[PDB]
RNA sequence: GAUCUGGUUGAUUCUGCCAGUAGUCAUAUGCUUGUUUCAAGGACUUAGCCAUGC
RNA sequence: AGCCAGUGAUGGCCGUGUAGUGGACUGCCAUGGCGUUGACGGGAGCGGGGGAUUAGGGUUCGAUUCCGGAGAGGGAGCCUGAGAAAUAGCUACCACUUCUACGGAGGGCAGCAGGCGCGCAAAUUGCCCAAUGUCGAAAAAAUACGAUGAGGCAGCGAAAAGAAAUAGAGCCGACCGUGUGGUUGUUUUCAAUGGGGGAUACUCAAACCCAUUCAAUAUCGAGUAACAAUUGGAGGACAAGUCUGGUGCCAGCACCCGCGGUAAUUCCAGCUCCAAAAGCGUAUAUUAAUGCUGUUGCUGUUAAAGGGUUCGUAGU
């Protein structure tokens, strides 16, 4: 709040553990560790799957 | 002394229909051909070459050179002549420089005692000229 | 004749500006024009620029 | 591109640029109310304006009609919950008489200076600036701020300001460093 | 409804329709009208001044998509 | 804001235009620019031509 | 001022073609159809919801977020499909154009970013599918993570719009103009606050901006507050100098009237002053000023303007 002494927020609470990994999003899990590692970024899997266009069979066609 | 009829719109509508080429003003605005003669393609500013610099005596009453400027646009390769405002600034200006011109207050009429002028100067080379005459920039 | 170009602007001589206190900004300067013309003086017509006698 | 969020704008530059009248009256607004610029003045007669102009249409509406009922009984509303009519004034006819000082005591810096917690109202317009003044325990930084009648008994200087119950300003501190 | 203005054509005759169309800027009217080619049964024999009743029907020809009803 | 002012005469009263004045999510250019919120952004001329990546 | 008919123009009869009606099309028959209530031809132009200017009536703009239409260099043809005369589908020609071993093979940014040219004129060859949606064999998770330049986020951005700093309160001394109060100045004191620097941190897909704080045992900072406001003006219209130098019908100013030839209220400068201000000038277009397009609401003896006179149709 602006100029006080307040803040305000969302909350959640799970039943158990099992069910928050199961539901919550990875991002707002990664925050608190716990995460799934990041995947490689999203121009290199945008240029392999142009050049792979091109083959057939074996060889990632 | 008009119709005043409640069944004669139509000679209402006519009437003010021919009447309305009567004015300039309603005239040239609708018309296409003051546009054609017009230097500037219908633009407020045109870019041009320098040719030559010339001095226009001013009119009668008053006695002076007014220290302007002859000018091939770019766009369509038309010749103007162009004020110079300003003590000095003259000489910032040379033979084949790039210039931008503006017209002058009153749409397309000279204006003032220099006798067939409508456009001035406004920038040289791309700086300012009146940037240049306060000597808050330098010429490239 | 072009010859004559910029003669009075190069011929005046050269003085230079003085240097003086800055002025308030913004909110002070409108209480400052206030006061010079409604406060420090008691009318019972005001003239804002009136200049010594001369020639 | 696709966004549609609204904007308007608040105020009118004056027809007849140099009046001699006009100026003179202006000026004494600025002073008297310790104004920023011509803006803040030409802003409040937009707003008397609009008023003014819903009124007459009203006005010309026959009594009891639908329209007058509804939108008469809310314009009188914001006029008595602002402060700008008193509560004897009820029919709708002393809209039309409001003017431009009406509105111009009701704003925060010149409550705050009729209070009292300041000695004119350029010591009152930089103390709303400065994070001392809370109108209902909330803090108020704007001097164009419309006080309405039920808070006009609730403000007092901020919790958390060195007038208050806060700790010591920047003066005292650096005082406090430096020994 | 309309006013039967020719019966030349096998079958076919022309309807005129007049109306007012009315012009806010003048608060005035002014007269306009609008011609219809219909499609007429052996059983009515219309004349040109008479007042007929045509109903809408699917395309019988290029223009045609009117039909007599009645004849009054 | 249901508002006008300067120019024809030795002076006067008119017709009439030229000039002044205010706005524009209306474009461009000049000088200047401490903080914050919200925003349009190769339409105008050339439905002109396109390397490269997606 | 007339338009339409060989080779369909208006209608009729039996058919063909279409998903279906129909001169849509084949054969035969009649002479019809449209037009001063402006057809036919020409010019400008994607239509609307709407924007600007608001006494009222009006004038003007609408390429552009939503809805509808059309196109993918030009123009024609087509296959597959429930749906295309599809173009990041195919076929050919025209104009441009790329690689080659010279046999041949390719191209379509009016998608995003970017480049050249054009012009008075318009941004990054960025990050992400976290949100809003679409497609789909598909919820999420677990031996086990769909795509998406549609979209969002940030960079650039004085188009435009909102809020708002550049100081506040006093003592002393010398002065001001009314007549113990109102205020200007220089030596002073004494509090406050941001612009800035940072964080146990908040935000966020991540980063950024905003917001909170300068101890909770334990957190930097203003005095010439150099942390220094600009752009236009001072004869009239139009707010503000009968000030001081220079120039001398020159240089220049001036939207208009006008200023300048030795005492310039107008030029070039200094000092003062005015307007509005984080903004302010200039150009072009348009709305109001404009009862100078007049339906509301103009004028026609002499200022511009009643036909030489009668008859007279459409129209009123
Ligand atoms: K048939
Ligand atoms: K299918
Ligand atoms: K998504
Ligand atoms: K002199
Ligand atoms: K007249
Ligand atoms: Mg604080
Ligand atoms: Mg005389
Ligand atoms: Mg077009
Ligand atoms: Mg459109
Ligand atoms: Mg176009
Ligand atoms: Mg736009
Ligand atoms: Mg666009
Ligand atoms: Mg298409
Ligand atoms: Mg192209
Ligand atoms: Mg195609
Ligand atoms: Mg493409
Ligand atoms: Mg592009
Ligand atoms: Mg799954
Ligand atoms: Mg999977
Ligand atoms: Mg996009
Ligand atoms: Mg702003
Ligand atoms: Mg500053
Ligand atoms: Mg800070
Ligand atoms: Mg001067
Ligand atoms: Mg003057
Ligand atoms: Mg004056
Ligand atoms: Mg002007
Ligand atoms: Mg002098
Ligand atoms: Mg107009
Ligand atoms: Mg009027
Ligand atoms: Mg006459
Ligand atoms: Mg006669
Ligand atoms: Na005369
Ligand atoms: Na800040
Ligand atoms: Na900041
Ligand atoms: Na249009
Ligand atoms: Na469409
Ligand atoms: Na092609
Ligand atoms: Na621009
Ligand atoms: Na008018």
């Amino acid at each position: 709040k602006f100029g006080g002494g307040k803040t305000t927020g969302f909350g959640l609470i799970y039943d158990d553990l099992a069910a928050m990994k199961r539901i919550e999003p990875n991002y707002r899990k990664a925050r608190l560790g716990m995460g799934k590692k990041k995947l490689p970024a999203r121009k290199s899997v945008k240029e392999r799957r142009n050049r792979n266009k091109k083959i057939r069979g074996k060889a990632k066609g | 002394t008009k119709t005043n009829g409640q069944h004669a719109a139509r000679k209402l509508v006519r009437l003010r229909r021919k009447n309305r080429w009567a004015d300039k003003g309603w005239k040239k605005s609708h018309t296409f051909v003051a546009q054609k003669a017009n230097p500037f393609g219908g633009s407020s500013h045109a870019k041009g070459i320098v040719l030559e610099k010339i001095g226009v005596g001013a009119k009668q009453p008053n006695s002076a050179i007014r220290k302007c400027v002859r000018v091939q646009l770019i766009k369509n390769d038309k010749k103007i002549i162009a004020f110079v405002p300003n003590d000095g600034c003259l000489h910032f200006i040379e033979e084949n420089d790039e210039v931008l011109v503006s017209g002058f207050g009153r749409s397309g009429h000279a204006v003032g005692d220099i006798p067939g002028v409508r456009f001035k100067i406004v920038k040289v080379s791309s700086v300012g000229l009146y940037a240049l005459y306060r000597q808050k920039k330098e010429k490239p | 004749s072009l010859a004559r170009a910029g003669k009075v602007k190069n011929q005046t001589p050269k003085v230079s500006k003085q240097e003086k206190k800055k002025q308030p900004r913004g909110r002070a300067f409108k209480r400052l024009k206030y006061t010079q013309r409604y406060l420090a003086k008691t009318l019972k017509k005001l003239r804002m620029n009136k200049q010594p006698p001369g020639k | 591109m696709r966004n549609y969020n609204n904007f308007n704008r608040v105020w009118k530059a004056p027809r007849r640029p140099f009046e001699k009248e006009r100026l003179d009256r202006e000026m004494k607004l600025c002073g008297q109310y310790g104004l920023r610029c011509k803006r803040e003045i030409w802003r409040v007669n937009m707003t008397l304006s609009k008023m003014r102009r819903t009124a007459r249409l009203l006005l010309t509406l026959p009594e009891n009609h639908p329209r007058r009922l509804l939108e008469g009984s809310a314009i009188m509303r914001r006029c008595h919950g602002y402060g700008f009519l008193d509560e004897d004034k009820d029919k709708l006819d002393y809209v039309l008489s409001l003017t431009v000082p009406d509105i111009l005591e009701r704003r925060l810096q010149t409550v705050v200076f009729k209070h009292g917690l300041a000695k004119s109202v350029h010591h009152s317009r930089v103390l709303i600036q400065q994070r001392h003044i809370a109108v209902a325990k909330q803090i108020v930084t704007i001097p164009s701020f419309i006080v309405r009648v039920s808070s006009e008994h609730h403000i007092a200087f901020a919790d958390a300001s060195p007038f208050g119950n806060g700790r010591p300003g920047r003066v005292k501190r650096v005082k406090r460093n430096a020994a | 409804r309309g006013v039967v203005h020719s019966t030349k054509m096998r079958r076919s005759i022309v309807i005129r329709r007049n109306y007012l169309h009315f012009i806010r800027k003048y608060q005035r009217y002014q007269k306009r009208h609008r011609n219809i080619t219909v499609h007429c049964s052996p059983c009515f024999d219309p004349k040109p001044g008479d007042e007929v009743v045509v109903g809408q029907c699917r395309p019988l020809s290029k223009t045609i998509r009117y039909n007599v009803l009645q004849v009054v």
